[PDB]
RNA sequence: CGCUGAAAGCAUCUAAGCGGGAAGCCCGCCCCAAGAUGAGGCCUCCCACGGCAGCCGGUAAGGACCCGGGAAGACCA
RNA sequence: CGAUGUCGGCUCGUCGCAUCCUGGGGCUGAAGAAGGUCCCAAGGGUUGGGCUGUUCGCCCAUUAAAGCGGCACGCGAGCUG
RNA sequence: AAGUCUGGGCUAAGUGGUAAAGGAUGUGGCGCCGCGAAGACAGCCAGCUGGUCGAGUGGCGCCGCGCCGAAAAUGAUCGGGGCUUAAGCCCAGCGCCGAAGCUGCGGGUCUGGG
């Protein structure tokens, strides 16, 4: 279940 | 089977054996038979009933013809009852006595474009805790790449009501033949003034 | 010289008693008649085969346990909408559908194939309404 | 070692008419038709019916014995007729006739009423013995079975509806 | 009824019957009843 | 779970045949539905117009436009 | 890798059946009632709360029951964060 | 597109058209023993021998083809229809269909020889 994210969130 | 055409007039309660019983009053009689469907001729059995008198100044020639072959004053509404073949050429509320159970058909009230909450009793969204412009929205409507589409029949916003509804097994509480009235216990679809059909019930 | 191509001709009407015949093996022949491949001037891109009338389609015959075990299927587009109907029941309710489905599957797919299927007239019971066209009895 | 080729004694006077795929057996107690494989040949000899098969392969041997007994049972049917007896063990448990019909009182909250089908006759001697009798052997066996089912033999007590000449095997309770 | 891949005679009164495409073992002792599956 | 019953003289619910047996399956209830192009059916109405399976002109039975509205409705219907 | 947004919750379901309940069964070391165990069955049903981000799990009070899985560990151009 | 082609056999599961240990009076074919007209096996009458019954009967193994074992998620299906002395499987044939392979005819270009 809890696995590390492979993408970050965002920006501009 | 037996049935009659009628208009829903309104609701009340009466008292019976020290009980209040909610009733809908239906003006059912009187309904002239204006055609019979026969198996030799039509492939099935039924009676075309007429209901409510019409200004002949409004009835066109093809319709006038139809009435005439049956020798019937022009009537506003024409509707069939299936597998019903009355001895007489006029059907009145007297085909029902109190205690009988009936099925009533009407046109439900129309809510026009109905949201998913009113229509299908969806839960909608939260009203605080971050909810973003989704308070009455339906949520997910599917999965992902498998199946990658939305099912036929998915409950969704859209028009609601103004549709044929039949509620079943209503007690006939009284009948007042001198005034063509039927008293049915409980609730009947549609607005006051709406056309309804009262048939003998199919429940046992 | 270029290959002969026929001008339009009068189509032949034709009668077949399905009684006691084996579903698939009859189906095969009806399709041929339908495509018109029995005709030396056969042309693949026009309808020039026969009209085929079949009677006694309820008395089609079938080998093995296909009465109980052959399943006809229909998908409605809705969730859970796959209906399954056994041969036995199809015969008990719409017996001409049995032979109709069979022939239809052995006709080409596409606009022409669909026209050809319309030229198939199948009937349960021994009578048919096309005495007007006076179809020619076929032994198949 | 064989049933089909053993010949069928026919009492005087029952008649046996042969047709393709059936034989009809009339007698003092009525008629009965026996559907029979077209592969088998039934033979009407003096005072006797025989059945013959056309090969010695599996299906044919199997049909052979079957058909001989099938017809033997029909013969005995219209002559002597058939019957089965039911014993009714259990304290509250009793039976009686109501017209043609059978009324079982076997410990339910109600009594059960069995209607005799066509060709079947109910008889109650004691109120604890029932006789199902008819000319059709498999029909008599059926109805009898039917009656017994209304209250099968308990496993623990000598109680319920029994076949006459049915053993009373029981198992202990605590 | 016991339902197993290996249906076998359990006592000398056991009998291996075959009905309706399935191998059964019927017997006087109700415990020995078997259906293959 | 049976009845009758061979192969296999016995036995066997099975190989011929026949029973019983689920909230499940088919029908039954409610709703949609002939674009069901396989386009169904019945009742009634008009009618056989003028000019060179096509074109043009005026009508029939009917329909639409417009308007007063409507527990019908986003417009449309 | 010139981007296939990643746990959990919410919302909305839909499917499988190795069936949690309800229906039908066989055996029981099945007296009755109540259980065990296997078979048939996917129609419907499958509660509210305390703790933790939790999935899970423990616990409280109930229940016929408080099923287990798939759908990109279903669902962020639906929401949360 | 071309055989509902011919002849012999097997399979009854739609096996063919999705799998294993293992299980089984499925079916066909082989083979080997045991018992039996000095009366066997099965039933009906006893105590492993008697009595009528008058034929076979019981066990072991091998081969072909089938049966079970066989539960997973959107709607099914051997590609489909449909197929059962086959339109399935094994053995043996004759014929046809079938590619831009081969041939016929015509042409181009390069290379080699005239
Ligand atoms: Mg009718
Ligand atoms: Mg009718
Ligand atoms: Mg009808
Ligand atoms: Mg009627
Ligand atoms: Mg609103
Ligand atoms: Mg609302
Ligand atoms: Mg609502
Ligand atoms: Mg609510
Ligand atoms: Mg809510
Ligand atoms: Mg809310
Ligand atoms: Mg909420
Ligand atoms: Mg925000
Ligand atoms: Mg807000
Ligand atoms: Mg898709
Ligand atoms: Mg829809
Ligand atoms: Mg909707
Ligand atoms: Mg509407
Ligand atoms: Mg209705
Ligand atoms: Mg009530
Ligand atoms: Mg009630
Ligand atoms: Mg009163
Ligand atoms: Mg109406
Ligand atoms: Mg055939
Ligand atoms: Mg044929
Ligand atoms: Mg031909
Ligand atoms: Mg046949
Ligand atoms: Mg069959
Ligand atoms: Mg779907
Ligand atoms: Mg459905
Ligand atoms: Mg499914
Ligand atoms: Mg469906
Ligand atoms: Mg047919
Ligand atoms: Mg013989
Ligand atoms: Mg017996
Ligand atoms: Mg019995
Ligand atoms: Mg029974
Ligand atoms: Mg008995
Ligand atoms: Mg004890
Ligand atoms: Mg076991
Ligand atoms: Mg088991
Ligand atoms: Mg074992
Ligand atoms: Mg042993
Ligand atoms: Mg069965
Ligand atoms: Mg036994
Ligand atoms: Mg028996
Ligand atoms: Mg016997
Ligand atoms: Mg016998
Ligand atoms: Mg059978
Ligand atoms: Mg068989
Ligand atoms: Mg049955
Ligand atoms: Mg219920
Ligand atoms: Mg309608
Ligand atoms: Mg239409
Ligand atoms: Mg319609
Ligand atoms: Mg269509
Ligand atoms: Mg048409
Ligand atoms: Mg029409
Ligand atoms: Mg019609
Ligand atoms: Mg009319
Ligand atoms: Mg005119
Ligand atoms: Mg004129
Ligand atoms: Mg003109
Ligand atoms: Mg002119
Ligand atoms: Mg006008
Ligand atoms: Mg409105
Ligand atoms: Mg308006
Ligand atoms: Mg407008
Ligand atoms: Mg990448
Ligand atoms: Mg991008
Ligand atoms: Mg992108
Ligand atoms: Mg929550
Ligand atoms: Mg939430
Ligand atoms: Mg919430
Ligand atoms: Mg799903
Ligand atoms: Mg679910
Ligand atoms: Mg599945
Ligand atoms: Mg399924
Ligand atoms: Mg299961
Ligand atoms: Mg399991
Ligand atoms: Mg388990
Ligand atoms: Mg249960
Ligand atoms: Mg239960
Ligand atoms: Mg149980
Ligand atoms: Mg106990
Ligand atoms: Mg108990
Ligand atoms: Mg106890
Ligand atoms: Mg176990
Ligand atoms: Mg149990
Ligand atoms: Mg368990
Ligand atoms: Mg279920
Ligand atoms: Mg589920
Ligand atoms: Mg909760
Ligand atoms: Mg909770
Ligand atoms: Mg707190
Ligand atoms: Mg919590
Ligand atoms: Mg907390
Ligand atoms: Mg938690
Ligand atoms: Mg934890
Ligand atoms: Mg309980
Ligand atoms: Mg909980
Ligand atoms: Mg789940
Ligand atoms: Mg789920
Ligand atoms: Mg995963
Ligand atoms: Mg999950
Ligand atoms: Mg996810
Ligand atoms: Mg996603
Ligand atoms: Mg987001
Ligand atoms: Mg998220
Ligand atoms: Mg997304
Ligand atoms: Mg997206
Ligand atoms: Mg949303
Ligand atoms: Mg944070
Ligand atoms: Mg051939
Ligand atoms: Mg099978
Ligand atoms: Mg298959
Ligand atoms: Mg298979
Ligand atoms: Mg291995
Ligand atoms: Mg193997
Ligand atoms: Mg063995
Ligand atoms: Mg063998
Ligand atoms: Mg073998
Ligand atoms: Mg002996
Ligand atoms: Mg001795
Ligand atoms: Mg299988
Ligand atoms: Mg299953
Ligand atoms: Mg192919
Ligand atoms: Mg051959
Ligand atoms: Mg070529
Ligand atoms: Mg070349
Ligand atoms: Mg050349
Ligand atoms: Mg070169
Ligand atoms: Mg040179
Ligand atoms: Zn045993």
């Amino acid at each position: 279940v809890d696995k590390p994210p492979y993408l970050p969130r965002p920006r501009p | 089977m037996k049935g009659i055409l009628g208009v829903k007039v309104g609701m009340t309660r009466i008292f019976r054996d020290d009980r209040a019983v909610p009733v809908t009053v239906i003006l059912a009689g009187p309904c002239p038979v204006v055609q019979r469907r026969t198996p030799e001729k039509d492939g099935y059995t039924a009676v075309q009933l007429g209901f409510l008198p019409q200004n002949p100044k409004r009835v066109n020639r093809p319709l006038k013809g139809h009435f005439a072959k049956a020798g019937v004053e022009p009537v506003r509404i024409l509707r069939e009852i299936r597998d019903f073949n009355p001895e007489g050429d006029t059907v009145t509320v007297e085909i029902f006595k109190p205690g009988e159970r009936v099925d009533v058909t009407g046109t439900s009230k129309g809510r026009g474009f109905a949201g998913v909450m009113k229509r299908w009793n969806f839960a909608g969204g939260p009203d605080s805790h971050g909810a973003h412009k989704i308070h009455r929205h339906p949520g997910s409507i599917g999965n992902r790449k498998t199946p990658g589409r939305v099912y036929k029949g998915k409950k969704m916003a859209g028009h609601y009501g103004a549709e044929r509804v039949t509620v079943m097994n209503l007690e006939v509480v009284d009948v007042i033949p001198e005034e063509n009235l039927l008293l049915v216990k409980g609730a009947v679809p549609g607005p006051n003034g709406g056309l309804v059909i009262v048939r003998e019930t199919k429940k046992a | 010289m270029k290959t002969y191509v026929p001008k339009q001709v009068e189509p032949r009407w034709v009668l077949i008693d399905a009684e006691g015949k084996t579903l698939g093996r009859l189906a095969t022949k009806i399709a041929t008649l339908l495509r018109g491949k029995h005709r030396p001037d056969w042309t693949p891109n026009v309808a020039m085969g026969d009209f085929v009338v079949v009677v006694n389609a309820d008395k089609i015959r079938v080998t093995g346990k296909k009465l109980e075990q052959k399943i006809y299927t229909r998908y409605s587009g809705y969730p859970g909408g796959l209906k399954k109907i056994p041969l036995e029941k199809m015969l008990a309710t719409h017996p001409e559908r049995v032979l109709e489905h069979a022939v239809k599957g052995m006709l080409p797919k596409g606009p022409l194939g669909r026209r050809l299927f319309k030229r198939l007239k199948v009937y349960a019971g021994p009578d048919h309404p096309h005495q007007a066209q006076r179809p020619e009895k076929l032994e198949v | 070692s064989r049933i089909g080729r053993l010949p069928i004694p026919v009492p005087k006077g029952v008649s046996v008419e042969v047709a393709p795929g059936r034989v009809k057996v009339k007698g003092p107690k009525g008629e009965l038709e026996v559907p029979v494989s077209p592969e088998m040949r039934v033979v009407v000899e003096e005072g006797v019916v025989r059945v013959e098969r056309p090969s010695d392969e599996r299906r044919h041997k199997s049909l052979h014995g079957l058909t001989r007994t099938l017809i033997a049972n029909a013969v005995k049917g219209v002559s002597e007729g058939y019957s089965k007896e039911l014993l009714i063990k259990g304290i509250g448990y009793r039976a009686r006739l109501v017209g043609r019909a059978l009324e079982l009182t076997v410990g339910f909250s109600h009594p059960v009423v069995v209607e005799p089908p066509e060709g079947i006759t109910f008889e109650v001697p004691e109120p604890t013995r029932v006789r199902v009798s008819g000319i059709d052997k498999q029909k008599v066996g059926q109805v009898a079975a039917n009656i017994r089912a209304i209250r099968k033999p308990s496993a623990y007590h000598e109680k319920g509806i029994y076949y006459a000449g049915e053993p009373v095997r029981l198992k202990p309770g605590k | 009824m016991k339902v197993r891949a290996s249906v076998k005679r359990i006592c000398d009164k056991c009998k291996v019957i075959r009905r309706h495409g399935r191998v059964y073992v019927i017997c006087e002792n109700p415990k020995h009843k078997q259906r293959q599956g």
